[PDB]
RNA sequence: ACAGCAGCAGGCGCGAAAAUUACCGAAGCCUCCAAGAGGGCGGUAGUGAAGAGACGUGAAAACAAGUGUGUGUAAAAACCACAUGAGUAACUGGAGGUCAAGGCUGGUGCCAGCAUCCGCGGUAAUACCAGCUCCAGGAGUGUCUAUGAUGAUUGCUGCGAUUAAAAGGUCCGUAGUCGAAGAACAGUACUUGUUUGUAAUGUGGCUUAUCGAGAGCCGAAUAGAACGAGAAGAGUUCAGAGUAAGGAGCGAAGGAGGGCUAGAUUAUUGAGCAGCGAGAGGUGAAAUUUGAUGACCUGCUUAGGAGUAACAGAGGCGAAAGCGCUAGUCAAGAACGAAUCCGAUGAUCAAGGACGUAGGCUGGAGGAUCGAAGACGAUUAGAGACCGUAGUAGUUCCAGCAGUAAACGAUGCCUACGCUGUUGUGGUUAUGAGCACGGCAGAAGAGAAAUCUAGUAGGGCUUUGGGGAGAGUACGCGCGCAA
RNA sequence: UGAGUGCAGGGUUCUAGAUCUGAUACAAGUCGUAACAAGGCAGCUGUAGGAGAACCUGUAGCUGGAUCA
């Protein structure tokens, strides 16, 4: 189940049996491979690359042609970001969250929702410290 | 021991439900376990219809109605003999019972 | 507490849970040596001080014979009950007892006595039971 | 989660109550695997299908008649080769029939083989 | 001046509790300068129903225990051999049920007593006190006291927690205990071989004292350690692998979920003014009470502070406590659809932290209605109460403290396996159906039943009960302004 | 190296104490009758006042209720 609430949802998608190569498609490799490149160093994050690929060039899950995962490829490239994208979301909410109390500080069900998500946050961090993706002194920017 | 499966109540899915106050003592019970009664009564009674036709001055004349719901207590309910009590088997049925007039 | 490694948690809650048990807590918790007869002795030594009836628990109706004992080992005053037919005509004041238990797990009252824990066995050396049955006499 | 030996002994002991003859198995391991073939060895199960899903894995299997009751059971304990017995007279209703089923380095074994090979090992289920 | 019996005998005390101020150039050992000397160490008997063997108390013809010789020993006694006399030898607890065995005869009359428990006796006692017959074990049988079993009433094997005793008010969370599939790898646990490691006791045997305990000889052995072996489970790693495991994100939509800003239709009270001219209120029936200083009722004006009727439900939302007028605004969450991204990030939780109806407390704002306390009128033997009149703290808001509820579906949280019909709510749809959250009615199993959040089961983790009472009380400690 | 012994304190276990206040047993004493029937005002849980005494009254909750409607 749910770890912060009493869900159990199941809205999933399908991976598929077998990937091929998708040749139903109107672009080569290497210009797939300066798509995801050129969408990298505007800024957006790798899980929006991958709707854009899948939405307009017209590729599902983006591996079937590079043989090479979006993260990788982005190392490869040198475009790598300073925080892992997952806990660079959750220091973001943490902040929103902060933000809203900072004006309107009579809000209880606000402030419920701020001890759960800081919680979720050094649970992350955890992981990532002792996998060396951060360094171990790292803190919350609060 | 235990005598009804729904507590003697309608509430499910919900902690808490607003109250409502006895028509007989004022008394306050639940709105999910009040008794419930509705009334449908005519402003003037059947027994001056027949002189209605004559004092009136229109060509024809509907009578106003006045319309009512009603709240009870269980005690005030069983004193007034709007509910009974019933058999084991008997405490089962449900049916929906008349407007009253 | 039931996986493979979890030895230690569990008896050190196996162990807590004994002291429910009235018998296991006495034991350990209680004052298991205050008593005349008991964990201490099975039989007591004392001088009689006074005689003395009391009524039986309802719905019997009788006055049950009781003596009054000073115990040599603890100076506590007791009472004891003399077992037979004429058995309180055996006894004068002053004289030395030996005393008994009535059988029970803990020391309890029996039958329809209220209150009352041992009974005497012996007077001045001489079993009670041959002093009564007149098979045997006083010292003198 | 549930453990997975688990989960494999109560979908058939259901079944067969039922008196089902074949079912389908959601959540596979590689000792459920070699559990299942051990039964098929002694003739409790008669087919075996396994489905390779890319999901973990899932088997269908047909049940004979002979199957009154199979488990498994936790933890897995360490046993001397004098110590089988005990558990064979705990679990087993009869000196003549069923199977006490044990891991060792000789691959699952029943308690017969154990006094064949002359070794221990650790308990794992069992099925009359 | 001398002296220290937890050496051997012995005495006094203390207790419910324990032997002779005995013989010893012999047996087993130790000590010396020794073909010898020493030893209360050790051996021999005496005393005692702590324990353990074998046998007497007659047979149908014909029976212990005595005695004398020899033996035996260091000297003895007992034991054994032969020979003499003979004719001796049972008690303890019971007889209503459990529990084997008498309604037998005489006393006693809720007395005297008996009885582990249940129970007997008030003049017809199979239960008391005795006589007589039976029963049980028998050189033994009763009682008291600790303990093991009885006992699945301590539960690893193996108990319980809807109503019998028993799931924390709700979340977060550390220590602790527990943790995918696929392909490979390594040997410290794990299991096993060989070798060590046990005198007595115990275990499997055989041999000699008339027999039986006894004595003498044999074989194997626990835990613990030394060196090898096997690799299923457990463990470590990898990524042309991507959970009906989790987190991040995208799209369209739904809800009394929460904070803030600005508005609203009535209603209940209070004042002003106008009309009218005698009662209003309240109850089962009445009295307190209010009205010619004009009530009540009907108009028009105003002033406040609460609340959101009917629609409205076995409907919805929230972690629980709880949430119902209309617009605008601010954050985050649940579910659904689908070829998005990362890859074990996870379950449960002592200590520690955050929320928690109502009533209560500290300070400010305010004060319509209702109303603890207090005061009256009735009713009653008496009402201090129930009923009526009136009336204060509180009831509302902001900033905090507190920490309890029949905080209940009296049913812990994850995760499984499971029959049918019917009816809802929100999305999606090959229009056949699904996914999440519910209600209802049977069935089969289950259970002491009532009934079923209770079916099946050695899945994981925490809380918790052990006949009534005393007692959720005393002492100590921690929080709180107090309660 | 130190036995013994001064003087202050602590830590433990027992015991005295004017007086006050619990509990338990009281054959059957005095005053009421609070609970069990709609027990004569339906009962019970929390909290706050009050009262010869059981208890009574306000406020929120529960059915184990006298209603599965
Ligand atoms: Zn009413």
């Amino acid at each position: 189940a749910r770890m912060y609430s009493n869900g159990k949802g199941q809205s999933k998608s399908v991976t598929p049996y077998n990937l091929t190569y998708p040749t139903y498609i109107k672009h080569s490799k290497e210009e797939i491979v300066d798509v995801i490149l050129n969408l990298a160093r505007k800024g957006t994050p790798p899980s929006q690359i991958g709707n854009i690929l899948r939405d307009n060039y017209g590729v599902g899950k983006s591996f079937a042609v590079t043989k090479t995962k979006i993260l990788t490829l982005l190392k490869i490239a040198g475009l790598k970001p300073v925080i892992p994208e997952d806990l660079n979301n959750i220091v973001k909410k943490c902040v929103n969250i902060k933000a809203h109390l900072a004006k309107y500080t009579n809000d209880k069900s606000s402030k419920y929702q701020l001890i759960q998500m800081q919680s979720c946050l050094y649970r992350v961090a955890r992981y990532y410290k002792s996998k060396n993706e951060l360094p171990a002194g790292w803190k919350p920017p609060f | 021991t235990k005598k009804r499966s729904n507590n003697g109540r309608s509430k499910k899915n919900r902690g808490h439900t607003r109250c409502v106050r006895c028509e007989h003592c004022s008394a306050m019970v639940p709105n999910d376990k009040a008794i419930k009664k509705f009334v449908v009564r005519s402003v003037i009674d059947a027994a001056s219809l027949d002189d209605l036709k004559i004092a009136t001055i229109y060509e024809e004349y509907e009578v106003p109605k006045s319309y009512y719901k009603l709240n009870y207590c269980v005690s005030c309910a069983v004193h007034i003999k709007l509910v009974r009590v019933r058999s084991r088997w008997e405490r089962k049925i449900r049916k929906e019972q008349r407007v009253s007039a | 507490m039931y996986g493979l490694l979890a030895a230690r948690n569990l008896k050190k809650n196996r162990h807590k849970r004994r002291y429910a048990d009235k018998d296991f807590a006495k034991k350990a918790r209680g004052d298991i040596y205050q008593n005349a007869v008991g964990y201490s002795a099975p039989h007591a030594k004392g001088i009689v001080t006074e005689k003395l009836g009391v009524e039986a628990k309802q719905p019997n109706s009788a006055i049950r014979k009781c003596v009054r004992v000073h115990i040599v080992r603890l100076n506590k005053k007791v009472i004891a009950y003399v077992p037979h037919d004429g058995g309180l005509n055996q006894i004068e004041i002053n004289d030395e007892v030996i005393v008994e238990g009535l059988g029970k797990k803990g020391c309890r009252s029996k039958g329809d006595i209220p209150g009352v824990r041992f009974r005497v066995c012996k007077v001045q050396k001489v079993s009670l039971k041959a002093l009564v049955t007149k098979k045997k006499e006083r010292p003198a | 989660m549930m453990d997975k030996l688990a989960n494999l002994c109560i979908t058939i002991n259901n079944a067969n109550r039922a008196q089902k003859r074949s079912v389908v198995i959601r959540r596979i391991s590689k000792v459920c695997r070699l559990f299942l073939e051990s039964m098929q060895k002694h003739g409790y199960i008669t087919d075996i299908v396994y489905i390779d899903d890319h999901r973990e894995g899932k088997a269908v299997v047909g049940l004979s008649g002979r199957l009154n009751r199979c488990g498994a059971i936790c933890p897995r304990y360490d046993v001397e080769l004098k110590d089988v017995e005990r558990y064979r007279a705990n679990l087993l209703p009869s000196r003549g029939f069923g199977h006490l089923i044990v891991t060792s380095s000789k691959g699952l074994i029943d308690h017969r083989e154990c006094i064949q090979h002359n070794t221990g090992g650790k308990i794992l289920g069992y099925f009359y």
